[PDB]
DNA sequence: CCCCAGGGACTTGAAGTAATAAGGACGGAGGGCCTCTTTCAACATCGATGCACGGTGGTTAGCCTTGGATTGCCCTCTACCGTGGCCTAAGCGTACTTAGAAGCCCGAGTGACGACTTCACACGGTAGGTGGGCGCGCGAACTGG
DNA sequence: CCAGTTCGCGCGCCCACCTACCGTGTGAAGTCGTCACTCGGGCTTCTAAGTACGCTTAGGCCACGGTAGAGGGCAATCCAAGGCTAACCACCGTGCATCGATGTTGAAAGAGGCCCTCCGTCCTTATTACTTCAAGTCCCTGGGG
């Protein structure tokens, strides 16, 4: 599943960062890097998820988690 | 009529910069989170928009990560980034 | 369950310095997030500032000292002075 | 008695003074909020937004559009360098980036 | 005026995983910090964790997840069974 | 009545319950503490600081040295993954740097 | 006063960084940031002690400056 | 005796990186602080202790940089540190 | 620079749907009262911050020779670009199934609280241990030949 | 390597002063006991989260020839480091004068807990106009000649 993040997907996203060229083997590196955020973010939004009782994580519960690892998102109720 | 190599890539830039959807298939990234989840706890279920703000935060992630990638490629007298120049990156971010 | 937001007042300040402007939802969502989010900073200063004092009470004091702290340069300056006119006129109902 | 008057309505504001103080005493942030406290706290957060509001009006004008969505807020905080610097990491939805293109790239 | 620290109970610590190495006051100032810093840090998350569960008691079920959300990897791990023992311990007297 | 009997002891700990108790009830966390949170934070605490003195007692050690200096604990924090991500954004104090030299820059 | 930072000083923090050869312009530079830095953590910590209507600014209101601007210090009361 | 460039520089970094005394003059320093300091409230005194934790930061505070500029350094292939180095590093670091 | 052209911006003309204006309700502000106490201000007390002076070197400021680092030219080649062909499934419609989110009711197990008490802790005090200045000879990495 | 040396540095020789152990009072931590009340558990219902399963473009995956950016080699030129000197002032140590950190105490300015009253704001609805997509036109920048 973790190649469904496909080529022109990355490719996309480096464009929209002012990328103008991208070599071959970047594509690799992006996956893995994603694979490390996603993880943290979710790790944390699961363990609210556990501590109110819940089987359904909230977008609250990652607002919660992205905002104690500093990347603070608006746009989802607080 | 062929566009020399590199003049299709600053147009895309202009376009992608000016819109603001979500650029990494939905499908996919819904396939990854569960994926991901199901090391922490099984059978976890996730709201529509729970799914939607992870998304959001992953992309605004990885576009300011392109980004300072790119200074670090322009500041080796290079215009393509490397794998070296993400490592690059990330080390300085403190990741 | 009702849910408490500054969805209005948000509405109002918007119909002030632009009467023609209106707002979507996902932007209210937004000034929602964002009021709660310096909410929070100025608040959560305060105290470690109360705190400091031995305080137990929290004023317009501190409030104005964890504005410096956080509005950055000419934020800061009307901001404060923003604060000290409405307590003021305030005080004198 | 007398008719109601909201502390909101005597201070000249917009924002709710009695909710923030509720808020205060509600939000763990110290065991009393003074009178002067709340009036003085909503009308930060009433000028903030204005300023925010004010300069996203401006750009959707320049956009020609009449509704504020995310991109307006994103160019406002990113295209101002005193809100841009209170808001340094801060992640809007749906905001896309500034229009940056590194000048070395250029033909 | 009496000024509290940790440094009785720092010290103690000490004594049982290195029985004949002492601590300058230097080194007695940073554990201090440091105690204080991590306090802080599982107080203050755990604040927001009875808050955002709207409970007013914080038990040990927030401080369980706060350890698990601020603490590393096996650092969490360890120090979560250190917690679940001494909090069974106790409450058996 | 009986002799005072502290709630660390009944614990078996030996960093102060009481105190961490009365820290917490005054301290604006929450409203109630319950009678397990004080016992429960202040064992994670003792635990924690025995790792850090642990490795600290350790480095000490190995430069023949019979007490910890703030720059004995620099290099246990530095080199420990863990307790150097908990305490990434910390500085100690008279601590120094780790010996580390780009393998470019050697002869 | 910023001229007391002289040369051989930054030097000597260059080597500390792992830094072999340093050109000629890096003195200037650094004067530059480090008063950029000096000026935010004074600021804040002279805020703080016109708070406490004190005179002396004294070393908490110092590590109070530095750790809300991310850059905890240990060893001088917190 | 004549050492070649680089050979004492070497031995420098392995002396400093294992000392921990302060390396900027105690007295410039505190000039310095004093100075900042007077423009934005006069008749301001300083701790002893007060001036010592200011120094102890930022010390470490530009060693930390210091770091940082050299990674980007060896990226552009070069062993000395330029202005454009800082530059990036702070520029990364979101300064 | 020109000709030919390939893409995006601009400008109506139809849909449509989210903005939003308008009405009913309740619980959350607001006025009002008596009440507990936090804190301004007064005055008091002494530590420690500022200032000064005389040395006393250690450490800087500046310069000279230098050879190794920078960098610009050059070739070169091979690692991505852009276009095309071609197939897969993501986006969505529509519908159904149902797991648990969320809520209402309840009590008893829980923590706030007060009164009282006592010994764990911190401040003043004492006396040795650890380690730094002084001083030296041993370990060996480096560099001109 | 040969050969010489500078640096690094470990090992003492004291002294000394930084810290471990000791003596004292107390205030806050411990215990008993009362009582208010929070949330875990039982039960219920509706949402939307999952699921299925079809369609239809629309975009991803592969191939392919090429081209320009990345990269290695070379040389010149140039500029920070090693070594030398003269000299500056950072710091030790002492000493004093005096501000303000710091503490205490009175009482009143202030904010609370509770209570009755009112209307502001939220749920709900219906109606737009501003947005949105489609097409057609026009500007304009781009690349081989």
């Amino acid at each position: 599943n973790i190649q469904g993040i496909t080529k022109p997907a990355i490719r996309r996203l480096a464009r929209r960062g002012g990328v103008k060229r991208i070599s071959g083997l970047i594509y690799e590196e992006t996956r893995g890097v994603l694979k490390v955020f996603l993880e943290n973010v979710i790790r944390d939004a699961v363990t609210y998820t556990e501590h109110a009782k819940r089987k359904t994580v909230t977008a609250m519960d990652v607002v919660y988690a992205l905002k104690r690892q500093g990347r603070t998102l608006y746009g989802f109720g607080g | 009529h062929r566009y020399r190599p590199g003049t299709v890539a600053l147009r895309e830039i202009r376009r992608y910069q000016k819109s603001t959807e979500l650029l990494i298939r939905k499908l996919p990234f819904q396939r990854l989170v569960r994926e991901i989840a199901q090391d922490f706890k099984t059978d976890l279920r996730f709201q529509s928009s729970a799914v939607m703000a992870l998304q959001e935060a992953c992309e605004a992630y990885l576009v300011g990560l392109f980004e300072d990638t790119n200074l670090c490629a322009i500041h080796a007298k290079r215009v393509t980034i490397m794998p070296k120049d993400i490592q690059l990156a990330r080390r300085i971010r403190g990741e | 369950s009702r849910k408490e937001s500054y969805s209005i007042y948000v509405y109002k300040v918007l119909k002030q310095v632009h009467p023609d402007t209106g707002i979507s939802s996902k932007a209210m969502g937004i000034m929602n997030s964002f009021v709660n989010d310096i909410f929070e900073r100025i608040a959560g200063e305060a105290s470690r500032l109360a705190h400091y004092n031995k305080r137990s009470t929290i004023t317009s004091r501190e409030i104005q000292t964890a504005v410096r702290l956080l509005l950055p340069g000419e934020l800061a300056k009307h901001a404060v002075s923003e604060g000290t006119k409405a307590v003021t006129k305030y005080t004198s109902a | 008695r007398a008719k109601a008057k909201t502390r909101s309505s005597r201070a000249g504001l917009q924002f709710p003074v009695g909710r923030v103080h509720r808020l205060l005493r509600k939000g763990n942030y110290s065991e009393r909020v003074g009178a002067g406290a709340p009036v003085y706290l909503a009308a930060v957060l009433e000028y903030l937004t204005a300023e925010i509001l004010e300069l996203a009006g401006n750009a959707a004008r320049d956009n020609k559009k009449t509704r504020i969505i995310p991109r307006h807020l994103q160019l406002a905080i990113r295209n101002d360098e005193e809100l841009n610097k209170l808001l340094g990491r801060v992640t809007i939805a749906q905001g896309g980036v500034l229009p940056n293109i590194q000048a070395v790239l250029l033909p």
